[PDB]
């Protein structure tokens, strides 16, 4: 009849398709709930805050401040040497860096032997 | 040549005069626009006599006036190509110009930036005027990237709006993919043959053309918006409809267009380049043609038809006709402008509504630009003995009866009922039928700078194909015999592609619904390349832009060979030697194994 | 261009709306007229008047506020509130 | 700011998990950190990795441009799913037809021009003749030197 | 699934919304005016066809594939309001759209320029700066323990008094300045 | 169902407000209060003078120099006369007539 739709990594399922938005439960009226209280707290504390006339500044965001902490400080004091960690490491690291040495080493023997052989036209080549 | 050389010179000097009085203000100006409008109408008319004087006798000539830099051997000097094809593509330039101008006098009057805006619109004319009369490829990149910066500024024209900055940012990030091809040019012809100039590039001639040629194809890959570097040119409507009538109509787009038309001496000689032109042109003139039978924004469908006829132009440069293509970029300047003038009427009348099906009976409400858009409508599939039959209909006179690609020369047909088919959509869609806007009705088109903008457009959309066709020196030999049926090509296809969406437009009349085909949802979702590319090529990036590179790199591995297990070992062994007990009876044990070592195991007393 | 709205042109555009929707009588309607309690509206009649409304004044109200219109005036309040009128 | 509202290392006794929750304001039940792989998160939270176009736009957003309230725990990659960058919305089409439709189509029109390159198409016409020994002398050839004589007949 | 003050959505809300969606997307696939309305009415009788059941589960159930016949038969590009979002003229004016304290760090030679408006701005500044602690406890003499459940604030239960956190709702600019 | 009464009273007051505020964003006559403050100039200022300057310019100091202006030599005819000289060029050979 319909072809199902298979959601992807770029292209996520709908709200009106998913099964899970259809739970009727007590425990997921319990979440909702719960959710709707710790945003509802967020919105009240950053408002009475926002709508001060006393305030002249900067609202401090504690999440914006803990994600820009958590995406440049606690990187290595929480990095552990592993296996996958070296197979990344040395995959992404030096890979590239071996790989454009032989591609750039393989052009410029070639380019060389050309040159000491008369080979290649480098007639109004005057400028280097 | 004191006449010829001087009001050159006073064309750029002229249209460079109201930045600096924008740049030298204290007060409000009294209408800046109309003096910047003033300003190109007056560098017409000044750009219009040397353009008569080339006329007369073919008078080219080069203004290597200013001596800049010389590194070595390589003498950059601020010279000006005076050739046919800035004698042609400078007035008309500066015409479209002026008429968008008048026009952006009135659709613009509620900006309060609006001096913003024509000083940028008059910076991008003077980026492009550096382009088209540029002599050598220093100065050709400077005017390339100045009109890709204004391009970017006038897209992101209202900043606040998040999708406006989106497009401007894709605009530069595909044009700088061009400008990778371009610098590749510039480099193979500066290593192999001294220059940058185009006089030497002409004079050497070389035959080993096939990277520099590679290269400038890229770069108009990237300027002129063709297949795989296409989808920036519908993203670029989201500026300003004189941003998207001026820029990504008639003058900007044909760039790349232009680019390779001047380098024809090297396009004539390397039937691989025309082949790959061909190919290329094809493809992009088939998909976006394609792509805007199911569009429903009218700005859209228009981007798509300037992408269909800049793809028509890579096929005329692919069949070794440049000065055909120029022609076409000369004549497809005044009614693809005109078409986004008309457009741009009917989103201001209809209170910024841009969807095709929120809008109908527009034929009677508004008649002035309901004649323009149907004569640019004509103008566009190829009415005969209007505009566009002046240089189109002879493409394809030299499509046929050429050593063609045929696959190319069949999809360049398909495209051209491809064409008739999305002009009366917009015919259809906009003009004929019963509205479709809400009920409040402010449609108003008496402005004289809308009627007085879309007229003189509309006198060149009638005319200026058979005045410039008819001025301009021959350049090849026309190809003005062939059978009956290969005559009447491009008129059948043209009538064909009429007549089935005209069938199509009466079968949405209907009361049947449809669901919607692959073909369909392929040719409304923009052949599924924006929704694919535009989501996985940044994704591959962007991770390995955060994870790769900054997290595992530069934050963890780079920093933990040289700088960590150095450290951790200088700790450890700071703790190693100060962990000593204090006895005093172990110091002097470790001198006695010190004595021992030294005479026994090293001797340092032989 | 883009002629201001008044709440009596707002009021006089939504009540011409409704009088033009059969399921309406023109005299027994007015500002207060509530859709379910008084005119006996079903609620999908009452979200095709909030798309009359929105095809009517050129923009989209959100269903959240959709389904809090219940009368006429709060429907002229809401389009007040969305346009900015009486500056 | 202070330091047990910073991110930390990564939890493990239950306790620790949810004094975490607690300080990225979040439940314990939608809590779960990035897998100790050893990759550098902590007790940073995995969101579960949608664009920030796919919140509901009509919503009292603090940020609206961003769609992201205040306090509210940011993605580990929200600079990335911003509405300027990648969308993860859901399409009309799948994700895999749209793929298989695109490389068909893309990879037949080059094989099309392949196959009229191999096959092209050209009129019932001879070569371009022209005179003086094939334009010796226009296209650059050495005047010193005498070519072979290109010789044309009517027809 | 989001919403400011419900924790969640009704069946009969799904419905309402589903319901708008299918005749906006039908909308967008029926272009001329009377067709659409043939069609419309004919989506009316199909949703009024299984409006009377009392059983949820099979409401629920109905509800879900008439979900994924929504999904199926969806437009590609439907038409969305120039202003509302994906519209082409969206957020359009937000880089106008200058915040009111600007007009506090104005120069005095051109807060002399309005001398009326400024006098009467800073009437407005007082009633607001006296209007803050009011509402402060009239907020937290109302809000439960363990914080406000929901997003909704209250009205101003006295006269005289505003309601609370009202500044950038009642200053904030317009959609065309 | 629709608002509840503190929703209704709560909106109520913040459009009053609301309209209160919009109200007084108006102006008054008197402001904006402002501090105390030849036919064809433009074919004068903007051409002539630049026509002026070029041309010094281009007469003086470019062509002054070598190659800095050069120009294609022009296109020459059977029939033609040289102003310079006064070589009449010969013409072409008597057609092979074809219609
Ligand atoms: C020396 C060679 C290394 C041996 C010592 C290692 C550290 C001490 C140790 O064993 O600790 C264990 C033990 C307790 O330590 P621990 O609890 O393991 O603490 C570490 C943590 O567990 C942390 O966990 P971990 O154990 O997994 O990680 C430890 C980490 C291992 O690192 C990692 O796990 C991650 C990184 C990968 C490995 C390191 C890669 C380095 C790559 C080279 C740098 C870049 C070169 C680029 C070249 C490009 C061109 C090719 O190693 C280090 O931090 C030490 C680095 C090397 C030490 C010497 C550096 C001297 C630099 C001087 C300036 C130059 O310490 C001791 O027992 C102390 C005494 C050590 C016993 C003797 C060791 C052998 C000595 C042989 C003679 C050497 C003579 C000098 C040679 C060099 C100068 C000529
Ligand atoms: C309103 C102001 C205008 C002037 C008002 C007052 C004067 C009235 C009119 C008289 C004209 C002035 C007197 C004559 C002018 C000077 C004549 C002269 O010999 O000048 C010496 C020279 C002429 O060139 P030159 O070759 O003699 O000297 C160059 C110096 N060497 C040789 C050492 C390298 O300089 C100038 O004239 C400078 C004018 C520059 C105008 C253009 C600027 C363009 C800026 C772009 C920068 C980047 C370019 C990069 C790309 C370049 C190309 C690849
Ligand atoms: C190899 C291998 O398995 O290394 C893992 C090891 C830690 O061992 P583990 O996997 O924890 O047991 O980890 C180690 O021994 C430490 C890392 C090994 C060396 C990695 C070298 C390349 C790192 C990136 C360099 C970029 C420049
Ligand atoms: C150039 C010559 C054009 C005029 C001669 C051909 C006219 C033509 O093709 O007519 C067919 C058709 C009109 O007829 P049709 O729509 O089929 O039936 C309804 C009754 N008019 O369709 C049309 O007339 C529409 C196509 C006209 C194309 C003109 C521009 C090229
Ligand atoms: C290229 C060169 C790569 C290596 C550069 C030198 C090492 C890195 C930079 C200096 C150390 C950085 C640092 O702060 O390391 C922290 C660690 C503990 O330092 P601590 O004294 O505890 O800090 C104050 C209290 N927070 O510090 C330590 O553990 C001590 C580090 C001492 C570094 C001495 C370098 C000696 C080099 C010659 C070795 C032979
Ligand atoms: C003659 C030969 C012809 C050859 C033709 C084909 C050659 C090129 C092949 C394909 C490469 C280019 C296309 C892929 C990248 C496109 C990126 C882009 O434009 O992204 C746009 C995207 C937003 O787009 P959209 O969702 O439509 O916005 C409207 C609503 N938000 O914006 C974003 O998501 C923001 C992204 C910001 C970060 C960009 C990360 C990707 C960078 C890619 C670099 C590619 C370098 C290529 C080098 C080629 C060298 C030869």
């Amino acid at each position: 009849s319909f072809p199902k739709y298979e959601p992807s990594r770029l292209a996520s399922l709908p709200t009106t398709l998913d099964p899970a938005e259809y739970d009727i439960s007590s425990e997921t009226r319990k979440a909702q709930a719960e959710r709707l209280a710790i945003r509802s707290r967020l919105k009240r504390e950053y408002q009475l805050q926002y709508n001060d006339p006393s305030r002249r500044g900067v609202v401090e965001d504690p999440a914006l401040i803990r994600w820009t902490c958590a995406r440049s400080a606690n990187v290595y004091p929480n990095f552990r040497p592993n296996t996958k960690t070296s197979l990344l490491g040395a995959l992404f690291g030096i890979g590239p860096l071996i790989f454009w040495y032989y591609v750039f080493k393989t052009d410029r023997d070639r380019k060389e032997k050309l040159i000491q052989e008369g080979k290649l036209d480098r007639t109004f080549n005057i400028s280097y | 040549m004191n006449l010829f050389s001087s009001l050159t010179l006073v064309t750029l000097i002229l249209l460079t005069m109201p930045i600096a009085a924008i740049n030298f203000n204290t007060h409000k100006f009294t209408n800046y626009p109309l003096y910047v409008k003033t300003t190109i109408s007056c560098a017409f008319i000044t750009s219009m006599i040397p353009t008569m004087m080339f006329i007369h006798t073919g008078q080219e000539m080069i203004i290597s006036n200013w001596h800049w830099l010389t590194i070595q051997t390589l003498k950059l000097s601020l010279s000006f190509k005076m050739d046919f094809f800035s004698m042609m593509f400078v007035p008309v330039a500066l015409f479209v110009t002026w008429s968008i101008m008048e026009f952006s006098m009135w659709y613009m009057h509620s900006d309060p930036n609006i001096n913003q805006f024509f000083k940028y619109l008059l910076l991008f004319l003077i980026t492009m005027l550096i382009l088209v009369t540029a002599n050598n490829l220093f100065q050709l990149f400077i005017g390339w990237e100045g009109v890709g910066i204004m391009s970017f500024l006038l897209i992101g024209w209202w900043y606040g709006r998040t999708d406006a900055n989106t497009a401007a940012l894709q605009a530069i990030l595909y044009n700088r993919i061009g400008d990778i091809g371009f610098i590749l040019a510039m480099a193979w012809f500066l290593i192999n043959l001294n220059t940058w100039d185009l006089q030497q590039i002409f004079m050497l001639n070389p035959n080993d053309s096939n990277l520099p040629l590679m290269g400038l194809i890229l770069a108009a890959t990237g300027k002129s918006a063709q297949f795989g570097l296409h989808p920036w040119l519908p993203s670029a409507m989201e500026g300003p409809t004189p941003v998207s009538a001026l820029l990504h109509s008639s003058t900007m787009v044909v760039a790349g267009i232009f680019l390779l038309i001047r380098f024809y001496p090297l396009t004539e000689n390397n039937k691989f380049g025309q082949s790959i032109m061909l190919c290329l042109g094809a493809m992009t003139t088939l998909f976006t043609a394609m792509c805007a039978l199911t569009q429903n924004d009218i700005k859209k469908i228009i981007a798509f038809s300037t992408s269909s006829q800049l793809g028509l132009m890579m096929v005329t440069i692919g069949i070794n006709q440049p000065h055909l293509a120029f022609l076409h970029i000369c004549t497809h300047a005044f009614f693809k402008a005109m078409l986004f003038m008309c457009s741009g009427s009917i989103i201001h009348s209809l209170n910024d509504e841009q969807d095709i099906r929120k809008m109908g009976g527009l034929f009677k409400a508004m008649p002035f630009t309901t004649t323009a858009l149907i004569i640019g409508s004509l103008a566009l599939t190829g009415m005969p003995f209007l505009t566009g039959f002046y240089s189109k209909d002879l493409i394809i006179e030299s499509a046929n009866t050429s050593y063609t690609n045929a696959w190319a020369l069949l999809m360049t047909l398909v495209a051209t009922s491809f064409t008739a088919i999305y002009s009366t959509r917009i015919i259809f869609f906009a003009l004929l039928g019963q509205p479709r806007f809400p009920t409040l009705i402010n449609i108003n088109e008496n402005n004289p700078f809308l009627i007085n903008s879309i007229k003189r457009l509309l006198i060149g959309s009638l005319f200026a194909g058979f005045i410039i066709s008819n001025n301009i020196p021959p350049m090849t030999i026309p190809q003005m015999t062939m059978p009956h049926y290969l005559k009447m090509t491009a008129l059948t296809v043209t009538i064909l592609g009429f007549i089935l969406a005209l069938e199509i437009s009466n079968t949405t009349h209907y009361l049947k619904f449809n669901y919607p085909s692959n073909t369909f949802k392929f040719s409304n979702l923009l052949g599924y390349y924006p929704t694919i590319m535009h989501r996985l090529t940044p994704y591959m990036n962007l991770t390995m832009s955060q994870k790769s590179a900054s997290s595992l790199l530069d934050l963890i591995w780079l920093e933990t060979i040289l700088p960590k297990t150095i450290s951790l070992a200088q700790m450890k062994m700071s703790t190693t030697i100060t962990s000593q007990k204090g006895l005093i009876k172990l110091y002097f044990l470790s001198f006695l194994i010190t004595i021992l070592i030294s005479t026994t195991l090293l001797n340092f007393h032989e | 261009d883009a002629p201001p709205l008044t709440l009596e042109g707002i009021k006089d555009r939504v009540l011409y709306v409704l009088k033009l929707y059969d399921k309406i009588d023109p005299e027994k309607l007015s500002v207060n007229s509530h859709f379910m309690k008084d005119l006996g509206l079903d609620s999908l009649d009452q979200v095709e008047i909030i798309m009359a409304m929105e095809d009517e004044f050129g923009f989209e109200i959100p269903d959240i506020d959709a389904e809090k219109l219940m009368c006429p005036q709060e429907i002229v309040d809401y389009i007040a509130d969305k346009k900015d009128v009486y500056e | 700011i202070t330091k047990d509202m910073l991110p930390g290392p990564y939890p493990k006794t239950p306790e620790e998990r949810a004094a975490a929750a607690k300080k990225y304001n979040m439940r314990v039940e939608d809590y779960e950190p990035y897998p100790d792989d050893g990759m550098g998160y902590g007790d940073y939270p995995k969101l579960p990795d949608r664009s920030q176009q796919e919140r509901d736009p009509w919503y009292d957003w603090d940020h609206p441009d961003l769609r992201l309230n205040w306090g509210e725990p940011m993605h580990w990659d929200l600079d990335m799913y911003i509405r300027n960058r990648v969308d993860t919305s859901p399409t009309p089409v799948n994700w895999n037809l749209m793929c298989k439709h695109l490389f068909g189509f893309v990879a037949f029109m080059l094989f099309m021009f392949w196959v009229g390159e191999t096959y092209p198409t050209y009129q019932p016409v001879g070569p371009k003749q022209y005179p003086y020994n094939n334009l010796y002398l226009e296209r650059g050839g050495d005047p010193n030197k005498e070519p072979e004589p290109v010789v044309h007949y009517e027809i | 699934a989001f919403l400011p003050s419900a924790a969640y959505l009704t069946h009969q809300q799904k419905v309402l919304q589903l319901y708008k969606r299918a005749l906006r997307h039908l909308e967008s696939r029926c272009v001329h005016r009377d067709k659409y309305r043939y069609f419309a009415c004919l989506l009316r009788a199909r949703f009024d066809e299984h409006k009377n059941e009392k059983d949820m589960v099979k409401a629920t159930q109905l509800l879900r594939e008439a979900e994924k016949e929504f999904w199926h038969g969806q437009h590609p590009q439907p038409y969305i309001f120039p202003e509302s979002p994906g519209g082409t003229s969206y957020e359009r004016y937000e880089c106008y759209k200058v915040p009111e304290w600007c007009l506090d760090d104005w120069h005095p030679s051109e807060k002399a320029m309005y001398p009326d408006y400024f006098a009467k701005r800073e009437q407005w500044k007082k009633l607001r700066r006296e209007s803050w602690e009011r509402e402060v406890k009239q907020l937290q003499e109302e809000t439960p323990v363990g914080g406000p459940r929901t997003e909704a604030l209250p009205p101003a239960r006295k006269q005289g008094d505003l309601p609370p956190l009202w500044w950038h709702i009642v200053t904030r600019p317009r959609e065309r300045p | 169902s629709g608002y509840t009464p503190d929703e209704k009273l709560r909106l109520q007051q913040l459009r009053e407000l609301r309209r209160r505020w919009l109200k007084d964003q108006e102006l008054s006559p008197r402001e904006p209060v402002l501090p105390p403050r030849r036919h064809s100039i433009f074919a004068f200022t903007h051409v002539l003078i630049p026509v002026w300057i070029i041309h010094y310019y281009l007469k003086y100091h470019v062509t002054t120099k070598p190659y800095t202006i050069v120009e294609k030599k022009p296109r020459i005819f059977p029939g033609d006369t040289i102003l310079e000289t006064g070589e009449v060029i010969p013409p072409m050979k008597e057609f092979p007539d074809q219609h």
